[PDB]
Order: structure tokens, then C-alpha cells, then sequence
């Protein structure tokens, strides 16, 4: 039997990675908003969708 | 490190002037080549590990290189050989993107010469690596976009040597 | 995280299915929005600090107590600190109204916020009239059509707070 | 006696290292005094070889 | 892990009541978390003094 | 640049660049010719844009003309001039670089400090940016002057 | 506890203050949505037993281990617990949901709620699962304009849970 | 509290099996050695007031200061406080023995007994060493194979004091 | 972690004695065994890819949800994530086996190991039919005594996680 | 080695080699002497347990040798066979130091990644490494077999 | 760092060729004198503060200036820099007669070390005097089968200081 | 982190003698000098922005060059190093007139100040002429007699560039 325990939370692993996903990632991981660069190629990938 | 883009803008803000009719069409040059460098990114990218085995075959495994006293002979110095292939690979093919050599010089050629020196690496078998490499990538990406990734290889080719 | 895109892939494979017709139909209208919210998301990367102003400035207009001593704002510390939290507020209603899925606000925003805002003592009611009110600094600033979508995820985080 | 300036390069044995992991492996730093003995012992026993040291003060 | 179970209310140490004349303080597991999960089983019967 | 940004964060992980950092490059050099042109156009319109912004700017802030102004004087206008044609130079770096890297670097990285030497109120350049970009994208198609919008709210918005 | 009304009124008691147009605005607002409130209250109270049959058959149908030997669920007496649990939320998020504030979710249901699942080793994730089942279920009984009501309700305890 | 026995049967019912030959072998393991702890509990029951006042005189003599003033067993409530916890400790160590299980030592005894102790002021050393003082009185009159067998409980006891 | 000399050392190191009689028994028994436990050890290590694979059969062949869509191995990612756990158990088992105490197994994975598959989603019965799969496997590749004291720690094991 | 890795622990915490080590690196240099009689036995058979070794290898796995295989041609068969060498050299290498260190130094750090280089199969590796063994305990008597084999299985497990 | 079994592994190695019969000759010549090695090792380990105590106290003596002021040691913080250097250096010479190679003072003894005492000015000629003061001590205490053996490797780091 | 006292303390522990009169009557002339030192500091620090201010601009009034493209000022970023390295030069010449020495120039301004400016492309000689139009006007600013001391520690600066 286990005499302490320290909780669960919701653990949330990655499958795979979108583009949008991976671009919003990337803005979130350095903390900012968007550049023009990943702006057109959200606008991009919306087109080809 | 920098782009053509990067190093344009450079040039004519040391010079304080806009971008004249010249550094618009040098630019124009860059933009229309850039779905070629693009494709050959494709290749690369999808037969990277493909390229570095046959550069590996060509180059290094008969030689004596590979065997017991050469430079190569061990398990790790094998693996390591094969990661500096695909260091040279994946930093020509940015190079490449970049259409400069800038950034092979401040990532890959920075204290890389001396730091062959210091481990025993041979300078002369590294550079027909490269040589070798850069046969397999003009094979596999065709003529126009071989004669690009011919300037990075050989510029690391002359850093090495 | 998550985004609509994964969210349907996921629900359509935990079943093993391809995708049906109300799979589609997500996506397409998903995707018809997309070029609306990313000229929004522009609007916003571009301008975050003019929202960020007109909304604290409505916030300490309709509660002056927040700014004068005793007040959870007094202080250029305290201060600078509230117009950091609306900056996050905004920054991420942005990143989930791009991913089309609130995933991302219940990961790293929900999480711990109720903890830091009762440890701390900034008043939660507060902190969802600011939200409001980049709400409708946002919409002002963005268009209605891109203003609803990003009223919704501005509305996830404040029935999120209360 | 209060800064040394050292090049050092620590080779790799454990492992083969995906990233760049060149500047980690030969590099010139400024190293306190105090500081000195215990990163060279570090760097010693990492196996790796100390190129030079100099006195900067 | 290496003790056994706590003196603590099977549902968490934030469900003890301060033993005070009246009032009803317990802590809150958000002003400040200072909570400790134990696996104290449904017949575990507590030390009372 | 793009292409810049692409090959450092490819770096960072390292890996060749993603199918979605190299269908942002192909965004980027396909849209090469439109940035171009609009980059070119901005250079045709120089006193006049120049012009309109200065005194939009003299409108929306008389205190900077106004007696205790720190633009306050003729003296000033040549280096109102030069100063708003060094912003416009980089806003045009950065539209064909597509990224704001250039007016960053150039302009934006230290320019805190450059004005609290001068004792330049921010809010001047925050109008005088805001003037620039209302001349600029009037003067630009609404297509390509929602393009350049990013650039001139980013200079807003760093400047302050 | 603490509902809209009383939530204005305390604010202006704190602050000390008569009604203002805001207040009223407030006011006018529980109001309107009252109406709504009520009709959805009354349809789940009728519902309940229903509602949670669904939720639970379609938690454990998507988490078939709970209810299997070894799980959570699995016994007449942990999974009559799971029921019990799952009563009780939607008659506090009903509750919650009609008086239009949280504040009955954070004292009854919230505060305490992850350090008792922590140390009786409940899995937290499957009881958000759970929640959302509930959510899910209840929105296509109440109808569209009392699903978003009662949305907000149900996501306030998968957060708080969370 | 769960014996032997009770052990299978969890191990047996979590993993949702029927018995086969592991768990009859267990179980046949248990009734050989039934006897013996039967016996041993008998025993241990009727001189349990004898093991009780040769313990404690060992204790007290070992260690004289607990009965002098300015210790922990000076006073008549503290002394007979201090028997029936030995008591306690002999009696659980009994029925751990005649279930064959540490479940009720962990689960009646020493569940937050450290912090009853150092609420109170009691010294843990000297309790350990009065369960020592009892294993070696109630080994003698167990014999050798009911020593070694209750020998595991009042070490039990002693190192989860300790 | 400790094994069983550390264990009688502590044993008489908390009641500050020196090694008596039985201590020295138990000192000769566990030294006894030592050759054959490093020789199951041994073995062991070199049949490590066989025993997981076929364990890994037995148990998705058992459990065929597990693998199917919405099960908790299916994908590659998943099973392999599913496979490695599998080698953690095995290694641990070997360890504790080889140390002849089970304090690793309850240190370095027992402890944690249920509220980590609560949150991972991870199904525990499942986890146990597999460490159950390993005892069959590794029982006729070790031999009788072997398999003895090897099923000992996959049962400890198991009902840690049970 | 043995008294290697002892001096390395030792001086990890910057302190003298144990008791405990002292016994070990004893113990260690007290049994050299079996140590050298299997390395030597091990040695003067090497060409046999390398030729049966690939006999095994070869037809437990014909698909190797087969049009298509890693193995098929004089040359690369050769290198399969030089590289069971290799390995041979490298458990008697192992055999003297007492300690599996020389295995890991030469021919396991790395390992998986240069036979992906080489496309060799690890599991065609591990079938090799399995005969070597069972040829070469077959040879020796148990009490060798055991520790001879160990080395092997500790190979085995390295490639798999 | 390596010892004189990995040494003629290495060079052996690096030929690519099978152990010879003068291989096993040298082999079988460090495996004899291995146990005086450990004999040696262990009389050091124990009188390490001895030799140190003395070889401070004769350092100091036959070259005064040191300790006085503006000497090379005068400072306690100097005082112990060269008390360090001098178990540094004893220790890894043991550690090296163990090894029975030299290899171990290139790698962590002369590795910059020759330099670092350029650039501080530390007198070569007073660091070798401490090594021989060093050496001719803890020979008699090692016996002079063992002193003869440090003996090389003293001088190997003098060598390499001088 | 070089100062008259404790250069007098270093200087008397390197040779090793006591306090003298010498000693003494420097001491006592930089204690009676650290008033006006201290007021120095202080008018400087009240006015260090104003000097930077005017020298700079007596910089760029001077030579013009370099603010425009072309010039090593032509940035933000390196205007920003340009009126940084003013103002370092400016707080370390205070700091060493606080110190009453000059060795903190040496240890932290002035080594390897040259191969810099040269390796970056900085003019010297542009780098002396802001030194020397932020010597008149601190000059002016602080009066003679602090001036002469002030200056001192500037023409050192300048003759190191120099
Ligand atoms: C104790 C730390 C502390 C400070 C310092 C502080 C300052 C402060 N000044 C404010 C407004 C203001 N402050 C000023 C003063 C400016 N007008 C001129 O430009 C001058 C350059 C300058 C004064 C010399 C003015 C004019 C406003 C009104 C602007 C508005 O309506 O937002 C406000 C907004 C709320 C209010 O007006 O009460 C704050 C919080 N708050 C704090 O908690
Ligand atoms: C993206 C996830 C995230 C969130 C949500 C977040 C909020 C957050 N706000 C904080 C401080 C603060 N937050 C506020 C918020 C303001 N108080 C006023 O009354 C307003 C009602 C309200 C905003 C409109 C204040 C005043 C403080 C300072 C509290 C203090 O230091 O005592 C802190 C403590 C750390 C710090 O002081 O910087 C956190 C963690 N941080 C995060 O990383
Ligand atoms: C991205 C820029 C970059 C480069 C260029 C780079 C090269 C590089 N190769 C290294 C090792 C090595 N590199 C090689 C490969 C060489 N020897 C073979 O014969 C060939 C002729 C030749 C390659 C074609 C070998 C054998 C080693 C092992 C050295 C040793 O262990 O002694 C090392 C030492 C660090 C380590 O072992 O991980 C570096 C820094 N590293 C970098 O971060
Ligand atoms: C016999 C030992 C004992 C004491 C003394 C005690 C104090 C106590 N005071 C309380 C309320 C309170 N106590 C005070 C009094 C304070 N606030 C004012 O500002 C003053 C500065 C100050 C009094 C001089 C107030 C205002 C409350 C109401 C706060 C609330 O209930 O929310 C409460 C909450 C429960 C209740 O109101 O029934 C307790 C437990 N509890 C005990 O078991
Ligand atoms: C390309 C990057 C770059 C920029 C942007 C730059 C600006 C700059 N403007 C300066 C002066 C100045 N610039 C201004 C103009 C501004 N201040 C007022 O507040 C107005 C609101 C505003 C005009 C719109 C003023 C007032 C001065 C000080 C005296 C003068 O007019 O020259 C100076 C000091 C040297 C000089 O006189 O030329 C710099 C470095 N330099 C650069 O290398
Ligand atoms: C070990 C103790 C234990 C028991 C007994 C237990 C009962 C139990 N009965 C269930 C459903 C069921 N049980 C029955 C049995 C009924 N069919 C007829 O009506 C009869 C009156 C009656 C049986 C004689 C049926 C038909 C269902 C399916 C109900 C449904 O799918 O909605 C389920 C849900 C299974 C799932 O969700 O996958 C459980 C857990 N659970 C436990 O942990
Ligand atoms: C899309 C990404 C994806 C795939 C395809 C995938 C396949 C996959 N097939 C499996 C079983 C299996 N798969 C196969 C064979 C099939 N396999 C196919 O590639 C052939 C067309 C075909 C035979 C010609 C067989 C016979 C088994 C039974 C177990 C075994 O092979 O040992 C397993 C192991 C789990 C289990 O035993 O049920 C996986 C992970 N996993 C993935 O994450
Ligand atoms: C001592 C450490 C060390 C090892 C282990 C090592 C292995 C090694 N084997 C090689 C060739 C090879 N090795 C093999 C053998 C493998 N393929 C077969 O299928 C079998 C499963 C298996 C042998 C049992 C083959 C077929 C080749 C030819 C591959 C080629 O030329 O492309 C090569 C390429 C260079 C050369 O042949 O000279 C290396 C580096 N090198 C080292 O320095
Ligand atoms: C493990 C291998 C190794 C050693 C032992 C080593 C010693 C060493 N001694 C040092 C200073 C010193 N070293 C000495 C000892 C010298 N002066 C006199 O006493 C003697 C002639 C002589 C003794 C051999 C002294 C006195 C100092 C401090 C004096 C100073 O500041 O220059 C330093 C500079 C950094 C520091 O002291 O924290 C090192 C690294 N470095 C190494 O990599
Ligand atoms: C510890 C004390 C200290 C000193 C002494 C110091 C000098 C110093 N100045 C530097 C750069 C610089 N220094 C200047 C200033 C010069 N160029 C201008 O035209 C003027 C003629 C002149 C100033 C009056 C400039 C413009 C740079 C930027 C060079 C670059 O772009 O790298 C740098 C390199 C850092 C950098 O490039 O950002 C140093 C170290 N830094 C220090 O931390």
C-alpha cells in the first residue's frame, strides 16, 4: 500500500501537431503576439484548408 | 547570420538611402528563386538520413578510416562522424534558404577547424566527405538546385580547409 | 494543446470512423472563419497596447477605488501588474480565438488563476469587469463579425474567474 | 588573482548529442578565483582538455 | 511515503476545524494551498485524545 | 526576414524546417512581388507623405510647437523631416523583409533611451507614427495597406 | 450563499453608495434572463434522474474501465458514490445556474472537492469527463438559449475541479 | 482491518478472476498455520495482565525516570495511561497475528499515533522500548515458533513508532 | 531503497541493539540464496526483450480493447509507451529480487504510480494483467525457487497498483 | 575496469577508495589469473567460433544472405564476419578488464544508430552474438561458461 | 584515465589485433602486484592526515619565507590553498599506483594545472621540494616494495611541474 | 575593488610591518578629504543624466558624423552604447574618486577597452573628445577644488584610450 500520495491533475501528452497548433505554440512559447510571417501563413493554411 | 534580405537592407542603411532599382531587382532575384530552393528543402528534408548514407558509402566505410587506427574506428566515432554529415547537410540546405553563407560561418565554422585539430579529426577525409555529400544532394535535387547547394558544401569544403 | 482541427481528429478516432458529414461541416465552418479571425489577430498583435490602455482606463473610470490606497491597484507595482494580467487576458483570448478550441485557457490560464487571484487578493468581480471591458475595446477595435468570435472566448475566461 | 581566462574543450564519451553542442564542447571563459579550482576539476574530470589559462588582473 | 498515515480527516487536513470556542475555521484551498491529500482507507479509525 | 526567423527556431528544436515554417516561406517569396511593388510605392510618395504626416502631427500635438515644446523651434522641422524619413525608410525595410527585424534593430532597440537624451516625449512618436501610417495606407491599396498596418502599429506601439 | 442581485447589492454596500445606472443595468439584465433561468431549473428538475443516467452510462461507455474490475467505479458501493457525486453537481449547478452566480459552487462543491478526490483517489480527469457528460446531456433537454446558460455552470466546476 | 484470507479475495476480485490453484494454496497455507496462531492468541489472552506487569517493570526499571517526578509516567492517570497503551499494543499485536495480517497495525494503531504522542509529550524511545519489553515477556511464554510469528507485529510496531 | 541486510540493520539499529541469534539467521538465510537470485537475475537480463514481448501478447490478446480504437494502446506512441512500462516493471522486479526487500518497489515505483495513470488515463487493471502476464512468463525461464521468489515481487507489485 | 571504475567513484566525492572498494578491486585482481585463462582460450579459437558463429547466423536467418539482404555478397558477408570478430575481440577484451567497459568504450556507445547507418539489422546482431555465445560457453567448462556468457548476454542486450 | 589494463586494451585496440602472449605476460605482472597495490592504498588512506600533517610542517620548515610574511603561502587562505594542493596531489598518486599508470595524472592532475601555476606565479622549485618531502615520507610508511612504486609516479608529477 | 586604506592595509600585510606615521597622515588625509569627495559624488549623481546630456550633445555638435549613416552612432541601439559608455565612464571615474584610487579603471574599464573598440569599430579618438567635453562641464559643475581631483581620473581614461 502507498502511505503518502501527492495528487492527479489532468495530464494533457501530444498526439501529433497541427500547423495551427504548432504556429500559436511557437507565439506562446516566446511570450508574444503574432508577426506578419506567421500571420500570412495562418491566412495561407486557411486558404488551402 | 543573415538573409540576402537581411544583408540588402544592411548595406543601404549603412548607405542611409532607400532600396534603389538595384537592391529591388536583387531582391526580385532571390524571390523568384525561392520555389526551387524550396523544393530542393523538400528533397533534402525528406531523404536527409538517405543522402548522408550515401555520402558515408562513397566516402568513408572502405577506407582505411574505418578501420582499427583510423579516425573513425570506434561505435561512437562512427555515430559521430555520421551526425557531423548530418550537421553539414541540414546547415547547407539553410544555408541554402538563406541564399547566404553567413550563417555557415558563425554556426558550423566557429572554432570548428582547431576543435578538429584538438580531437585528431582528419581536416582532408572531413572535406571529401563534404565533397561526396555534396555529389549525393546535386543527385538528388537535379542540375539547377545541385549548383546552389555546390556553393555551400564548398564553402564549408574551404572552411575546412 | 488543443485546436478544432485536433478535436475533431481525435473524437473521429478514439471510434476508428472517417470523417462523417457533421465532421465536414465543422470544418468548413471553421475554416470559413479563418481569414476573418486571423485579420482580427492582426488587428490585435498590432495594437494590444491601445486596447490594453482604453480598457484599464474604462476599468478605473467605473471602479476608482482600484487606484487610490487601499485599492488592490495602488501602487505604479500593482498597477503595472493589473495592466500585465489584461495583457495576458487579451494575448490569450487572442492565441484560443485562433485555435478555435478554449483548451489552451483552461491549460494556461484557469489553471492556478483562482488560487493566485484568492492568495493575492485581486477582486475577481474586477477582474471581469476589465475583461468586459477589453471585451468591448476589442470589438470596437476589430469589427462585429470578428468582435462575437472573440466575445466568446473573452466570455470562457470570465465565467472562468466567476 | 581574481579572473582567469580559460580555453577549454570537453569532448563527448557518454553519447552522441543531436543538437549543436559546439560551444558547449570548446569554449573561452572568465572564471572567478574562488571559483577556479572547482571548475577545473569539473572540467577534468568530464575528461575534457584545458587548452590554456591566463591571468587577467 | 515512509510514515504511516497522518492524525487527519479522511477527506484532507483542509477539513479539520480549528478547536476554538465557536467560528468554523478551516482553510481554503485557494487563499493559500497548504493542502495534503492522504490515503486514509474507509475503515481507518482515527486516535481521538 | 521570414526566412530568418524559420531557420532559428528550426535551430532551436534541431530539425529541418517543419511543412508549416516552409509553407510560411512559400507564402512569403510568393507574396515577394506585391511587397515589392508596395515597398517601391512608398518611395514615389517621399515629401508629400512626409509633409502630411508633420502636420497632422502639428495638429493632433500643438504642444510640440507650442512654446516649452520640445520640437518647439524651425531649428527642429530638419530634424522632424529626417526623423520621420529614418521611419519610413524602415517601415520599408521591413515590409520586403516581412518581419519587423530591421525596424527593430535599427530603430526601436535603444530608441528609449535616444529620446530620453533628446527629453522626447513618446507620445510624439506615437502620433507621428500614427500620422505616418494614416497617410500611408490612405495613400495604399486597402489590401496591401492592411499589410503595412501591422508594420506602422508595431512602431506605434514600441515606441510607447 | 451569494446570487446577481445580492451580488450588486453588496458591492454598492461595501462602496456605500445608492444604486447607480449601472447597478440598475445589472439588475435589468437577472431580469431579463430570469425568465429563461427558471423554465431551464424546472426541466432539469424534472429531468435529473434522466440526465444523470446518460451522463453516467455515456462516461462509463467512453471510460469503460471504471466501471470493470479494479476501477474506480467498480463496486455497487463506488459507483452508487459516482452517482451520488454526480447528483449533487447538477443540483448545485441548477442552483448556481438560477441564482446566476458561482458563489454556491465555490463554497458547497469547490472548496474542498480536489484534496477529498486526491485522498480518496478518485481520478479528477474522468470526473471532469464526467461533467462534461452532464453538460452535454442537459443542453439538448433544456434547449439552446439555457445550454449556454447552463454551460458556464458545468465548465465553472470542470475548472474548479481542474 | 483485512486478514489473509481477505487478501486473496481483494487480489482475486480486482483483478475480476476466479480462484484457481495460486489462491487455494495461499489459502492452505493459512489454515496450517492456524493453529499455531489460535494457540498463541489463547495463550497471549490469558497471561495478557501477567505480560502486561512484567513489560512494564522491565521498562520502569530500565529506565527510572519515566515513574520518578519530572517524567512522563509520574502521576497515577499517566502511569495507568501508559499501562493501557501497552495493553492496547498487546492486544493488537494479538489480532494481527491471529489474522496474519499488518493491515490492522497500520489501520487501528499506528495511524497518526506519532502525533498523538508528540501532542502529548509522550517519549517515542520509551514506547518503543516497552514493546520490546513485551515481545521478549510474551515470547517466553509463547514458545518458539508463536515468538517468531508475533516477533514481525512488535517490530512492526516498533520500527513505524521509530 | 534497502535490501534485506540494510533491513535488519535498521531494524536493530532503531532499538539499539546488537545483531542477536536470529539476526544472524536471517543474515545466513538471505547470504544462502544470493547465487541463486544472481543467477535469476542474470537470466533475466538476457531474456528481458522475450519476457516483454510475450507478456505484451498475452495481455493484448486478453485485453483486445486495449489496442482497438479508444483504447489505452492504440497507437505506436501509445503501445510503445504501453511496452516501456512493461520494462520498468520487469526491471524492478529484478532489482527487488536481487536485493531480496520490496522497499525499491514501493519507492521508486509503487509510490505515485496510481495517481500518475489517473491522469494519464492509463486503465491500472490492465497494468496488473500485464505485471501478472510477466510472473507466467519469467516463472519457466527462471525455474522453481526462482520463480518463487520472483512472483513474490510481481504480487507486491500488483497490489500495490490493486 | 574494476579498479577504474573504483578510483572513478572514489573520486566523484573526492575521497579514498572504500573498504568496500579496496574488497572489490581484491576480489578483482585475486581471480585475474581465470580471467586470463578464458581470454586465452577464448583467443586461440577465435577463427572457429567466428565461422560456425556466421554458420548459425546464416541459416537461422537466410533472408540475410537472400537477394535483398544486408549480407548478400563475398564483400559485405566478409564485413559481417569481420564485424563478429570485432565483437570476439571485444568480449575477451571485456573478459580481462572484469568489466563490461571495453564493450562500451569500442562497440556500444553508438551502436544502433551506426547499424542504421549501415541498414544492418539489430536483431541479425543479436541472433550473431547468440551463437558466439553458445559456441563459445560451449568450449569452455560452466564455471567459465557462466561469467563468459554474461558478457554475451550483456552484448546481446546492448544491440537489442 | 586509464589503468594498465585498459592500456594494453587500448593499445592493442588501436592495432586491431588479439591479446599476445607478452600481452598476458604484463597482464599477469599488474594482477601479482595488485595486491601490495590495495596493501599500499589502504596504509595511505589511513595516514593521509599524517603525511600531510608532516609534509606541511617539513615544507614549511626548510624554507621559511613561505608562512612569514610576503611568502607564497602567507595567508591562511594560502596556507590552506597549498595544504589542498598537497592531498590533492597525494591522493591521486595513490590513485595511480592503484591504476599502476600515469594516464590519471595527465587527465585530472597536469590537466592545466602547469599553466594555472604559471599565470599565478606558484614556484615550480618549492612544488617539487614538496613533492619529494612528500614521497621520501610516505615511503617509509608503505614500505619500500610500494615506495618504489610511488616513487615513479611522484616524480611523474614533478616531471610535469617542473 | 582597489582603495587607498586598503591599498595602505594590502601594502603593510605584503611587506609585513605595523602601522606607521606615513600610514597615518595618508589616512587622515583621505578621511579630511571624503567630505568634499562625498559631495562631489553626490552633486554628480544629482547631475550625472544632465552631464551625459550636454556631452553627448557637444559630441555630436563636434562631430557629426557619426549620428548620421555612416557613423558608429548611426542606431538606436548603438546611440544606446554610445550614451552608455558616457555614462559608465563617467560613474566609474566617480567611483574611483569615492575610492581615492585609480586601480578600478585598470581592473574594469580600461584592460582589453582598447582591442575592443577596435575589434567593433568604435573611434578612439572620437571616444577621448566626449571624455574630454564631459571633463569641462563635470568640472565646471562640481568647482576647482573638486575639479582638480575630478579630472585627474578622466585624464587617466583618456590616456589609456590614448
Ligand atoms: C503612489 C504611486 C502611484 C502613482 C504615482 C499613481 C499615479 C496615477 N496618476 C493617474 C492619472 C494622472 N496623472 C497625471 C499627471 C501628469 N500630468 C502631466 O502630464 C505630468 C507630466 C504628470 C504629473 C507631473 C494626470 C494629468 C492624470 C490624469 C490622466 C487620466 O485621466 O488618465 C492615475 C490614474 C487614476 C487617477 O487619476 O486617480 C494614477 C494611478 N498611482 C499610484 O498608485
Ligand atoms: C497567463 C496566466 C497568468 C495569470 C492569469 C497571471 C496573473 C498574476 N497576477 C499577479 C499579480 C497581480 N495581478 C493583479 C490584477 C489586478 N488587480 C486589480 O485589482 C484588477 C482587478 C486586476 C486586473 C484587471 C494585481 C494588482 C497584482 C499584484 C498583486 C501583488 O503583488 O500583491 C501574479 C503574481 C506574480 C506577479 O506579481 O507578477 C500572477 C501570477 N499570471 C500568469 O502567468
Ligand atoms: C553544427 C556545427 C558543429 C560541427 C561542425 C560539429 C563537429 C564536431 N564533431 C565532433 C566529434 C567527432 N566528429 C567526428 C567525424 C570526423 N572524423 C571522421 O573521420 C570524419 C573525417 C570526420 C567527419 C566527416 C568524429 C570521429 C568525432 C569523435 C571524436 C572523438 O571522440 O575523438 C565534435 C566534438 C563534440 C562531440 O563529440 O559531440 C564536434 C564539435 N559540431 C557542431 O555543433
Ligand atoms: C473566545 C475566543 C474566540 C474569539 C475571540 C473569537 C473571535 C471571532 N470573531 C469573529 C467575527 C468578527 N469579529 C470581529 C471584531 C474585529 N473586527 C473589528 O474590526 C475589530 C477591530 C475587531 C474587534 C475589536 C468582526 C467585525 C467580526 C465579523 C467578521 C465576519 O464574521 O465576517 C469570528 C467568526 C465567527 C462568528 O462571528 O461567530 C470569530 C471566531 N473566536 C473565538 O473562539
Ligand atoms: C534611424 C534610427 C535613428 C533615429 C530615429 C534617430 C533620431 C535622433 N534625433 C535626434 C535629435 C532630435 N530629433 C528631434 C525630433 C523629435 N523630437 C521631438 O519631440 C518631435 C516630437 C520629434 C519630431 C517628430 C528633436 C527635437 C531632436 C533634438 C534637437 C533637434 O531637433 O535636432 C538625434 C540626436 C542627434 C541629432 O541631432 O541628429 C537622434 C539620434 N537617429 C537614428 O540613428
Ligand atoms: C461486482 C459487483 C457489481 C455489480 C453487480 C455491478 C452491476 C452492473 N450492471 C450494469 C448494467 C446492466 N445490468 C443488467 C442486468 C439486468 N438485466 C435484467 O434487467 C435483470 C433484471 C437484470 C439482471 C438479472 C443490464 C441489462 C445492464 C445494462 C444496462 C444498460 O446498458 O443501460 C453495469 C454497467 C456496465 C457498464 O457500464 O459497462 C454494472 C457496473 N457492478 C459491480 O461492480
Ligand atoms: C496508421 C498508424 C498505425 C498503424 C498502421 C499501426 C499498426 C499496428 N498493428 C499492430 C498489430 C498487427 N499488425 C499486423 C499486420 C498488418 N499491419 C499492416 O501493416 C499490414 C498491411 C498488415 C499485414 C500485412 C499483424 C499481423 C498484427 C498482429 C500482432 C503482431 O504482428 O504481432 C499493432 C500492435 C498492436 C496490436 O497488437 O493490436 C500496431 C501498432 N499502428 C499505428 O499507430
Ligand atoms: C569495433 C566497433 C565497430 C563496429 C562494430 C563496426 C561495424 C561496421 N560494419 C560495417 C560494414 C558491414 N557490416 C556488416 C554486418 C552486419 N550486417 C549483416 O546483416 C549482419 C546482421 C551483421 C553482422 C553479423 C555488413 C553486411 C556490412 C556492409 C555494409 C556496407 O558496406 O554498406 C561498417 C562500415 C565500414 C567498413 O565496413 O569498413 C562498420 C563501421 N565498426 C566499428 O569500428
Ligand atoms: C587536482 C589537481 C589540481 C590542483 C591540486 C590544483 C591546485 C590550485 N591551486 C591554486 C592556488 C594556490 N596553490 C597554492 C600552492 C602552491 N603555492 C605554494 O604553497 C606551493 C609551492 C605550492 C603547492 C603545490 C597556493 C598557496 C595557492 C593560493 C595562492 C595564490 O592566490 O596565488 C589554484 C587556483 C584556484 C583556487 O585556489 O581556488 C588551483 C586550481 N589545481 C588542479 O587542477
Ligand atoms: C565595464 C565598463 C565598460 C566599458 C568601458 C565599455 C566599453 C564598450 N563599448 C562597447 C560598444 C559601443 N560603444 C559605442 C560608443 C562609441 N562609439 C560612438 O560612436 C562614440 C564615438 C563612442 C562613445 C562616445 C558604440 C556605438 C558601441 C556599439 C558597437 C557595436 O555595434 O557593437 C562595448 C561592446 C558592447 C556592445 O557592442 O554592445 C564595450 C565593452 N563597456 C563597459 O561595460
Amino acid at each position: 500500500p502507498i502511505k503518502g500520495t501527492s495528487g492527479s491533475n489532468i495530464a494533457r501528452p501530444r498526439f501529433y501537431n497541427t500547423v495551427m497548433v504548432e504556429t500559436i505554440e511557437g507565439a506562446n512559447a516566446e511570450e508574444r503576439y503574432f508577426n506578419p510571417g506567421e500571420l500570412s501563413s495562418m491566412a495561407g493554411f486557411f486558404n488551402d484548408a | 547570420m543573415q538573409d540576402v534580405i537581411g544583408k540588402v537592407i544592411a548595406e543601404y542603411d549603412t548607405k542611409g538611402k532607400y532600396l534603389d532599382a538595384a537592391a529591388l531587382d536583387l531582391l526580385r532575384s532571390y524571390f523568384d528563386s525561392g520555389d526551387l530552393r524550396l523544393k530542393a528543402a523538400q528533397a533534402i528534408t525528406a531523404n536527409a538520413e538517405v543522402i548522408v548514407r550515401a555520402a558515408s558509402a562513397k566516402a568513408l566505410h572502405y577506407t582505411p578510416v574505418t578501420k582499427p587506427g583510423g579516425n573513425m574506428y570506434y561505435a561512437r566515432r562512427y555515430a559521430s562522424c555520421i551526425r557531423d554529415l548530418d550537421y553539414f547537410l541540414r546547415y547547407a540546405t539553410y544555408a541554402m534558404l538563406a541564399d547566404n553563407t553567413t550563417l555557415l560561418d558563425e554556426y558550423v565554422l566557429k572554432g570548428l577547424t582547431e576543435t578538429y585539430r584538438a580531437l585528431g579529426v582528419p581536416l582532408d577525409i572531413s572535406v571529401r566527405a563534404i565533397n561526396a555529400l555534396k555529389e549525393v544532394v546535386a543527385g538528388q535535387v537535379g542540375p539547377k538546385a545541385g549548383q546552389e547547394m555546390a556553393k555551400y558544401f564548398d564553402h564549408l569544403a574551404k572552411g575546412l580547409g | 494543446m488543443q485546436d478544432a482541427i485536433t478535436s475533431v481528429i481525435n473524437t473521429y478516432d478514439v471510434q476508428g470512423k472517417y470523417f462523417d458529414t457533421s465532421a465536414f461541416d465543422k470544418l468548413k465552418a471553421y475554416y470559413a472563419t479563418g481569414e476573418l479571425r486571423v485579420r482580427a489577430a492582426g488587428t490585435i498583435s498590432a495594437n494590444a497596447a491601445t486596447i490594453i490602455k482604453e480598457a484599464s482606463a474604462k476599468l478605473f473610470s467605473n471602479q476608482p477605488d482600484l487606484v487610490r490606497p487601499g485599492g488592490n491597484a495602488y501602487t505604479t507595482r500593482r498597477y503595472a501588474a493589473c495592466v500585465r494580467d489584461m495583457d495576458y487576458f487579451l494575448r490569450y483570448a487572442t492565441y484560443a480565438m485562433l485555435a478555435g478550441d478554449t483548451s489552451i485557457l483552461d491549460e494556461r490560464v484557469l489553471n492556478g488563476l483562482k488560487e493566485t487571484y484568492n492568495s493575492l487578493g485581486v477582486p475577481i468581480s474586477s477582474t471581469v469587469q476589465g475583461i468586459q471591458a477589453m471585451k468591448e475595446v476589442t470589438g470596437s477595435l476589430v469589427g462585429s463579425g470578428a468582435a462575437k468570435e472573440m466575445g466568446v472566448y473573452f466570455d470562457y475566461l470570465s465565467s472562468g474567474l466567476s | 588573482t581574481r579572473l582567469f581566462k580559460v580555453t577549454a574543450l570537453i569532448p563527448s564519451y557518454k553519447k552522441v548529442r543531436g543538437g549543436r553542442e559546439l560551444q558547449n564542447t570548446y569554449f573561452t571563459k572568465l572564471v572567478e578565483y574562488d571559483r577556479w579550482f572547482a571548475e577545473q576539476q569539473r572540467i577534468q574530470k568530464q575528461g575534457g582538455k584545458i587548452l590554456s589559462v591566463k591571468m587577467v588582473a | 511515503y515512509v510514515k504511516p498515515l497522518p492524525n487527519q480527516h479522511p477527506y484532507g487536513s483542509g477539513n479539520d476545524p480549528l478547536e476554538i470556542q465557536f467560528g468554523a475555521i478551516f482553510k481554503s484551498e485557494t487563499k493559500a494551498p497548504s493542502a495534503r491529500p492522504a490515503p486514509i482507507g474507509k475503515d481507518v479509525q482515527r486516535i481521538l485524545i | 526576414s521570414v526566412v530568418t526567423k524559420a531557420i532559428v527556431s528550426a535551430d532551436a528544436e534541431a530539425r529541418y524546417l517543419s511543412p508549416g515554417e516552409l509553407d510560411r516561406i512559400r507564402g512569403f517569396v510568393s507574396s515577394g512581388e506585391r511587397r515589392l511593388r508596395v515597398a517601391q510605392t512608398l518611395t514615389e510618395s517621399r515629401e508629400r507623405i512626409i509633409k502630411q504626416a508633420g502636420d497632422q502631427l502639428f495638429q493632433k500635438r500643438p504642444d510640440l510647437v507650442s512654446p516649452g515644446g520640445n520640437a518647439y523651434g524651425a531649428e527642429r522641422t530638419a530634424s522632424c523631416l529626417r526623423d520621420l524619413d529614418y521611419y519610413l525608410r524602415l517601415v520599408t525595410f521591413g515590409i520586403v523583409a516581412g518581419d519587423v527585424t530591421p525596424i527593430e534593430e535599427i530603430g526601436v532597440i535603444g530608441v528609449k533611451e535616444m529620446y530620453r537624451n533628446l527629453e522626447v516625449p513618446l507620445p510624439g512618436m506615437v502620433e507621428a507614427v500614427k500620422a505616418m501610417k494614416s497617410v500611408a495606407t490612405g495613400l495604399l491599396s486597402g489590401d496591401d495597406s492592411a499589410e503595412v498596418g501591422y508594420y506602422f502599429d508595431y512602431l506605434a506601439g514600441a515606441l510607447a
